[PDB]
């Protein structure tokens, strides 16, 4: 039971740095330029939802 | 690549402007080239207009305003990991011992959160030092701070290396010895001794890495060197998985060194002079020692109490975290006990039957009021002889020789030394040992049978080489 | 599994925010945030940082308001967006606490999961009004027998636990709450007290030991544990006692009766210590801010025992004190004594001396004491209290030629004590306290041995349940010693006396 | 159970007082007693010998 | 002097009342301490002092209880006298 | 969004983790059978011990 319970975390670590790989993935993708253009759409929706 | 000038310098205090407009975080150590020098400056408080108020660690001499600070964009980071062992390193992560580069691979931010609430162990348990009276009579906790009460002379180094034997052998682990605020003269002792008594071996591996810090160096860095050590001692744990010791030679200078570094912050003096952030800096030293699912790091805490006054705020706050105390007593030494473990004012918090076991708890009961007893009628003994006190008693006086002799356990490190054969009696053994001596199974072979030898079994075999 | 449990909480992270009020910090320093913007702010209100530092404005200076920060100084710098929580400090309330071990925030630090919040309570809540008050008559049970008879206990009334530094003082309070264990199972919620157990400053090793104790007594289900540890911030040190109060508030405030205890207070004026001369407000006495006085005495009001038009309810608090080695006169100390209505005083000479518990029964007093009282262990104990000061005073006359009035004294008072000594974390219940007493009273162990006392106590005790655990069940359902029953339970302790 | 060979016992011994040559037979006696009560905290510190492997 | 008495290695503590007795050097002999300790005095003169520390503490000791009066046994009279000396 | 990318990304490009039951074995205890199922040994057999202890002590009352 505690080496099941050690593994546990050490698969939640494992995906955790997994997890890291997917984001310098992201902040590369030109996702980082279309994704702008969401939050903008998406900023023109709240703040003329005010 | 963040870049800013020392603006001013007063005392230990450094400004350095930064005109990136992307400061340095707090605690993120700035750096700056000095002719003979690196100088670690730890950023403390951001002032605002991008200028960061920093403590320096190294001195503050020849500083010329308008000079290039680096920022090394994180805290000070100190090399960790078995290639720290038998290295003298100051706070700055750098070797003192002059044994050229450490060639260490992780270095670690000294700052580190103390484990969560989740993380840490749920139970109590003992850590086996082997030495008999510590055992016996002040079992030390797993991953706990034992005080250390007593000076030098009272055979304390002797004492800490002893330790540092037996936990390389019974739990395998390796130890670190952080020098707070240490007189050098004694870190140099120190140093000399451990290498005499073999617990650094040059060639080979070494049982402890030391991190000294001289009294010395400046406020800053006898404040943060206590966390360089720590560092240390947490890779241990956590990467290696092991039990580690980790020495603190002395508490009260990690307590005056942080009074010092307040003082110089301009934070308005707390009471007695001390600093008001006091509870939170022990705080942080004192929880980030403990047991985790990982290992344990247990500290053995040496107290040394300013004027010998243990009332004052930094003894006050130091005791809140200790759970044993060991009193290496001059009298006790008097009577030729190694260690010299006074064994009824030697205390542990550990030592409830809840904790040792009610067997265990008894046994360490019966011991402290045969030795108690003795220890009060031996002022009526030495009027009117123990043949005035009833038979019964008598046994028990006769016993209680017989159990403070037999608390006097041979020391490993001593081989060296005097040279007799290191006794490392088991916990359970050693229960067992005293337990037969309680029932009176071996109240029949000489006091002198008992006197420096092992377990039970090393009791009977002296007893015979004695007849012999 | 381990994925699909972390799947599920990145699905958890939804929405987008509507953002109206935030703040770029000026300068931070010594956990002082001092931040350009938060036009609007109510006092003491979260704000949470960037880093997502958590903190309270304390101060709301004129031109920049002055954030105590909640985290460390290490994530939070300088120009950082402080978005406004816009919620002044509140913390869950309702019966989702119990067995829950919560840090200040609420977050559950036994990972319990989330708390079943009934209401989310400021943590400033004013303390009961005069007319809101009822009297105290209520006996609560402490199942040590010197707390229930020398000092007895009743109900929304606060007496000190004070005495000298780590000498297990932690140790009597937590067996105040083993004890209402035997009360807390039964059904009738006039006999169920939900403690509340407020460890301020207690490392976390200790604060495991604790959780450790109550789960292994199965304690934790009348059981709440606000943990504010060594670690943890000063500004969570400062409300951890505050936070801690609301959580009593539902208690007392559905009628039920709890009894909080605060231990220790000394932890928390040096945290307030450290928040107000970080704020650089004014300092004052012992280094001890000017508005301590004020601070304390806030806290220890809230405890009350409420009256039938409010809801007859009770929120019973016993706050431990640590003496800085015994220093009774220091600020700290002496503004809390007053502040209080009785004192239980351990003192550190009995407990060395192996009297454990170690209350000194001279520097103990109840200001409400048999007020709240079973009837029948008042009768059988108000002869315990004058032997016990005739005990004191011939003590130490034992320094030779001894009267025989002083040896009778003596000898009595020598039993006695041995007889109020009680190994922690065992309770005892009213129905065995009662016989025991009576025995002792009546000098029936006088004839037995000091080294027999303890043997006698335990014996007398299955005695009693074997030869009549009538007689037991008669005290604890009548609660009221008759003539029959002392006459009864006398030859019954003849008889056991005799064996 | 115990208590009748106890009863027994105990009575023995007050009336091996009215006897002198009971010199190890209460010693024999006392070591019945010794082994009666091993098996009685035998019996207390027994946990079924299966994991509940309902829970675990 | 609480600094002061951390860093140095020994204290060599003077005494103004024992200046008045005429001890000169008013050296408090029960406050001075060497934590250096002897392994730096002459070895011959380590040899003759073996015990001489005992004694004079052992003769404070004894001082303070003949001031509390009452008729001391021989035994702690030849401490006394030798103490003098 | 920026929510949807992440999850998308993570869940998509890792499922699989190391998991060796092989590796587990040396982080836990091994199962071993009890050992000595002991009969209890018999001694004190005969009247041989008895006459002897009839004998033995002298005092078979006094």
């Amino acid at each position: 039971v505690r080496y099941e319970a050690s593994l546990r975390q050490l698969e939640q670590r494992q995906l955790a740095k997994s997890v890291i790989s997917r984001v310098q993935s992201e902040l590369g993708n030109p996702k980082f330029q279309e994704k702008v253009l969401q939050q903008s759409i998406s900023e023109i929706e709240q703040l003329l939802s005010k | 690549p963040i870049t800013g000038k020392v603006t001013a310098v007063i005392g230990a205090i450094v400004d350095v402007h930064f005109e990136q407009s992307e400061l340095p975080a707090i605690l993120n150590a700035l750096e700056i080239k000095t002719p003979q020098g690196k100088l670690v400056l730890e950023v403390a408080q951001h002032l605002g207009e991008n200028t960061v108020r920093t403590i320096a660690m190294d001195g503050t001499e020849g500083l010329v305003r308008g000079e290039k600070v680096l920022d090394t964009g994180g805290p000070i980071s100190v090399p960790v990991g078995r290639e720290t062992l038998g290295r003298i390193i100051n706070v700055i992560g750098e070797p003192i011992d002059e044994r050229g580069p450490i060639k260490s691979k992780l270095r670690k931010p000294i700052h580190a959160d103390p484990p969560s609430f989740a993380e840490q162990s749920t139970s109590a348990e003992i850590l086996e030092t082997g030495i008999k009276v510590v055992d016996l009579l002040a079992p030390y906790a797993r991953g706990g701070k034992i005080g250390l009460f007593g000076g030098a002379g009272v055979g304390k180094t002797v004492f800490i290396q002893e330790l540092i034997n037996n936990i390389a052998k019974a739990h395998g682990g390796f130890s670190v010895f952080t020098g707070v605020g240490e007189r050098t003269r004694e870190g140099n002792d120190l140093y000399r001794e451990m290498k005499e008594t073999g617990v650094i071996n040059l060639e080979g591996e070494s049982k402890v890495a030391l991190v000294f810090g001289q009294m010395n160096e400046p406020p800053g860095a006898r404040a943060r060197v206590a966390l360089t050590g720590l560092t240390i001692a947490e890779y241990f744990r956590d990467e290696e998985g092991q039990d580690v010791l980790l020495f603190i030679d002395n508490i009260f200078r990690f307590t005056q060194a942080g009074s010092e570094v307040s003082a110089l912050l301009g934070r308005i003096p707390s009471a007695v002079g001390y600093q008001p952030t006091l509870a939170t800096d022990m705080g942080l030293l004192q929880e980030r020692i403990t047991t985790t699912k990982k290992g344990s790091v247990t500290s053995v805490q040496a107290v040394y109490v300013p004027a010998d006054d243990l009332t004052d705020p930094a003894p006050a706050t130091t005791f809140a975290h200790l759970d044993a105390t060991t009193v290496l007593s001059r009298g006790i030494s008097e009577l030729g006990i190694y260690p010299a473990v006074d064994p009824l004012d030697s205390k542990s918090r550990l030592l409830d039957a809840a904790v040792v076991g009610q067997e265990h708890y008894d046994v360490a009961s019966k011991v402290q009021e045969t030795l108690q007893t003795y220890k009060s009628l031996q002022d009526i003994i030495a009027i009117l002889g123990m043949d005035e006190l009833s038979e019964q008693d008598k046994l028990t006086v006769e016993r209680a020789r017989k159990i403070q002799r037999f608390l006097s356990q041979p020391f490993a490190v001593a081989e060296v030394f005097t040279g007799i054969p290191g006794k490392l009696v088991r916990l359970k053994d050693t229960v067992a040992s005293f337990k037969a001596v309680l029932e009176g199974k071996y109240d029949n072979i000489p006091e002198h049978a008992f006197y420096m030898v092992g377990g039970i079994e090393d009791v009977v075999a002296k007893a015979e080489k004695l007849a012999a | 599994e381990v994925s699909s449990i972390l799947e599920e909480r990145i699905k958890g992270v939804s929405d987008e925010a509507n953002l109206n009020e935030t703040g770029r910090v000026l300068a931070v320093g010594d956990g002082i945030a001092r931040v350009f913007g938060l036009n609007n702010i109510q006092a003491e209100e979260l704000v949470e940082f960037s880093s997502g530092v958590k903190g309270m404005a304390l101060n709301l200076e004129p031109g920049q308001v002055g954030i105590v920060l909640f985290g460390s100084d290490r994530l939070v710098k300088e120009g950082e967006l402080v978005k406004r929580t816009g919620n002044i400090v509140d913390v869950p309330v309702g019966p989702g606490l119990l067995g829950r071990v919560v840090d200040a925030l609420g977050n559950p630090i036994d990972g319990k999961g989330p708390i079943d919040a009934a209401g989310r309570s400021r943590a400033q809540v004013k303390a009961p009004g005069i007319l809101p008050r009822r009297s105290v008559h209520e006996p609560v049970q402490t199942g040590l027998k010197a707390v229930d008879a020398l000092v007895p206990i009743g109900r929304g009334q606060r007496e000190l636990i004070i005495g000298d530094r780590q000498t297990g003082k932690t140790a009597v309070a937590l067996d105040t709450i083993l004890n209402q264990k035997r009360w807390n199972n039964g059904s009738d919620e006039s006999k169920k007290l939900y403690c509340v157990y407020v460890a301020v400053g207690q490392k976390r090793s200790t604060v495991a030991q604790l959780v450790q104790t109550l789960e292994q007594h199965d304690a934790m289900k009348y059981s709440i544990i606000v943990a504010a540890t060594a670690s943890e911030a000063a500004p969570l040190q400062y409300l951890a006692p505050f936070t801690a109060a609301s959580i009593g508030e539902w208690f007392r405030d559905n009628g039920k009766h709890a009894l909080i205890v605060y231990d220790d207070l000394s932890k928390q004026a040096v945290a307030y210590r450290q928040l107000s001369l970080l704020l650089r407000r004014p300092p004052g006495r012992e280094a001890y801010p000017g508005d301590v006085f004020y601070l304390h005495s806030r806290l220890l009001e809230r405890a009350a025992k409420l009256s039938e038009k409010e809801g007859s309810g009770s929120l019973t608090a016993l706050p431990v004190i640590e003496t800085q080695g015994g220093d009774v006169s220091a600020y700290i100390p002496t503004n809390v004594i007053s502040i209080t209505d009785g004192q239980i005083f351990l003192e550190a000479e009995l407990f060395y001396k192996g009297i454990r518990p170690a209350i000194n029964v001279g520097l103990s007093v109840s200001r409400v004491g048999s007020a709240a009282q079973v009837k029948a262990l008042k009768q059988v104990a108000g002869s315990l209290k004058l032997f016990l000061a005739q005990y004191r005073e011939v003590a130490a006359f034992a320094q030779s030629d001894l009267d025989a009035s002083t040896k009778q004294t003596l000898v009595r008072g020598e039993r006695l004590t041995q007889l109020l000594k009680q190994n922690q974390y065992s309770p005892l219940a009213t129905e065995e306290q009662v016989p025991l007493i009576y025995a002792g009273v009546n000098g029936h162990l006088d004839g037995i041995e000091l080294s027999r006392i303890g043997e006698f106590e335990s014996s007398f005790l299955s005695y009693l349940k074997s030869n009549h655990n009538e007689l037991l069940t008669e005290i604890r359902e009548k609660g009221e010693l008759s003539k029959e029953l002392l006459a009864s339970l006398k030859s019954a302790t003849e008889s056991f006396v005799a064996t | 159970a115990k208590s009748a060979a106890n009863k027994l016992d105990w009575a023995k011994v007050i009336s091996s007082l009215r006897i002198t040559g009971s010199t190890a037979t209460q010693l024999s006696s006392f070591k019945k007693r010794n082994d009666e009560a091993r098996r009685q905290l035998l019996e207390l510190q027994s946990q079924p010998t299966e994991v509940d492997f309902s829970h675990y | 002097p609480t600094n002061v008495i951390s860093i140095t290695d020994g204290q060599i503590f003077l005494e103004a009342e024992l200046f008045y007795k005429g001890i000169r050097p008013a050296i408090n002999v029960g406050l001075s301490v060497s934590r250096v300790g002897s392994a730096a005095q002459v070895k011959a003169l380590k040899q003759v002092a073996g015990s001489l520390k005992l004694f004079l503490a052992q003769y404070r000791e004894v001082a303070a209880f003949a001031q509390f009066g009452s008729d001391l046994d021989a035994s702690t009279k030849q401490t006394l006298v030798r103490g003098e000396r | 969004n920026v929510i949807q990318d992440l999850y998308l990304r993570e869940l998509k490009d890792t499922k699989l983790a190391p998991s060796t039951l092989q590796d587990a074995e040396g982080n836990v205890k091994p199962w071993n059978p009890p050992q000595k199922p002991n009969l209890p040994e018999l001694e004190l057999q005969g009247p041989e011990a008895l006459k002897a202890y009839t004998e033995q002590n002298v005092e078979t009352a006094h």
